[PDB]
């Protein structure tokens, strides 16, 4: 009863920002609050940005 | 169907359409077939907003 | 009351990445002043050259492969991201790479053109494996600033792209680590004194120099509504 | 009347015609964002007329 | 490549003691820059006679 049929198979390369969830071994889980840039972001005495 | 890359009637369609694509042309060429080419290259291998008039 | 006006006295040329730059003398409360603000736009802006579209023969999307190659496409991409560049005269190029045969493959299999410098000619971009087959590629790079991937650039035009002209996010930005030091000067006059040690790492897209003196630039751009 | 998928919409063309190649189907990796059109199929509604 | 230019916008008096000023428009990661910068002087570095 059913002639043809088709199959496209989609990709897409969907991005990390806020609202979603990352979490922590321990369950130590969370939401992103929102991506500062990396001058926001403290820093080491031996520079390296967090 | 190779002559694609080769001769500069081919070159000339970017060079010339790159940038003057703002406003719209009129191309008359030999006869369907070698139009058929064109559509299958132009619109995809350049990459422009192309359509075909045949007989 | 009468301002002192801090300059240069040396530049410490380590590698083509890194750089300390020594400056003196700053009054007392301006050392956090200004290696603060300075830093700020050294990081967040900066115009450095970097890699945005590439095209390739026989591939169709990232999402595939090609044969005789160890890795992937959107690892050759993502080896293509972090690149190194320069440019001299124009805003935007376009380059051609053709390689073949065994072993790794470095940037310098690219046409060494006029305008075009490379910095890291040992740099790891693709692999191949089988001796019967080859890479040929359309490669663009661009001069812009800070971070406008390839998602921003689906939503700002409408002329349509082709098939086969593949998308890598931009990495404008060049430098990749910045500090800055607050140690006491010792002038031969006063000894109240501090200066100024700037330290940074980079990809060599911008010379350390005409970043400190660019980025300044860029800081009293925005000062000149209060004159 | 058996329903059928080439591109023979007698709506929505030829401006979503070329995101489809030809004959059938969606190209392979043919960039689509939400709303465009991927397989063209098509079902008859009656009417038969003569 | 250009970059945007704050200006001034409105004064807003309210004594002449207190005042705030209106700045737009500044860039992503601009109004940490300049606002402590401008402070760090306008306290430690203006000629008051006292």
């Amino acid at each position: 009863g059913v002639l043809k049929i088709v199959k496209v198979y989609l990709a897409v390369k969907r991005r990390i920002q806020p609202g979603d969830k990352m979490a922590g071994r321990h369950g130590n889980k969370g939401v992103i609050s929102k991506i500062n840039p990396i001058e926001d972001m403290p820093y080491d005495e031996n520079g390296t940005p967090v | 169907a190779t002559w694609w890359n080769f001769d500069p009637r081919v070159e000339w369609l970017m060079g010339y359409l790159t940038s003057h694509r703002s406003q719209k042309v009129l191309v008359i060429c030999a006869k369907a077939a070698t139009a058929l080419q064109l559509e299958q290259v132009l619109r995809e291998r350049e990459g422009i907003r192309a359509a075909v008039f045949h007989e | 009351t009468e301002f002192l006006k801090p300059r240069l006295v040396d530049i410490e040329q380590v590698s083509s990445t890194h750089a300390k730059v020594t400056l003196e003398p700053l009054e007392r409360g301006f050392g956090h002043t200004l290696g603060n603000a300075l830093r700020r736009i050294l990081l967040s802006s900066m115009p450095g050259c970097a890699v945005t579209e590439v095209e390739i023969d026989g591939v169709l999307h990232e999402y595939s492969t090609k044969e005789g190659v160890q890795e992937d496409i959107l690892e050759i991409l993502l080896n293509l991201k972090g690149l190194a560049v320069r440019v001299q005269g124009k805003d935007e190029v376009i380059l051609t790479l053709n390689k073949s045969g065994i072993g790794p493959v470095t940037a310098a299999d690219i046409t060494h053109d006029g305008d075009v410098e490379i910095v890291k000619p040992q740099h790891v971009i693709c692999h191949l494996t089988d001796e019967n087959a080859s890479i040929s590629m359309r490669i663009k790079v661009q001069r812009g600033r800070g971070y406008v991937p390839a998602s921003t650039r689906i939503h700002s035009e409408e002329d349509e792209r082709p098939i086969g002209r593949l998308l890598v996010d931009a990495c404008y930005s060049p430098v990749e680590r910045i500090a800055y030091n607050v140690e006491a000067a010792r002038v031969e006059q006063r000894t109240d004194l501090d200066k100024l040690v700037i330290e940074m790492e980079t990809n060599g897209t911008i010379d350390p120099e005409e970043a400190i003196r660019r980025a300044a630039t860029i800081l009293a751009e925005q000062l000149e509504a209060f004159v | 009347g058996p329903e059928e998928i080439t591109a023979d919409i007698p709506n929505v063309g030829e401006a979503a015609l070329s995101k489809l190649d030809e004959s059938g189907i969606v190209y392979i990796g043919a960039e689509v964002t939400g709303g465009d059109i991927l397989v063209g199929k098509v079902t008859p509604k009656g009417e038969t007329q003569l």
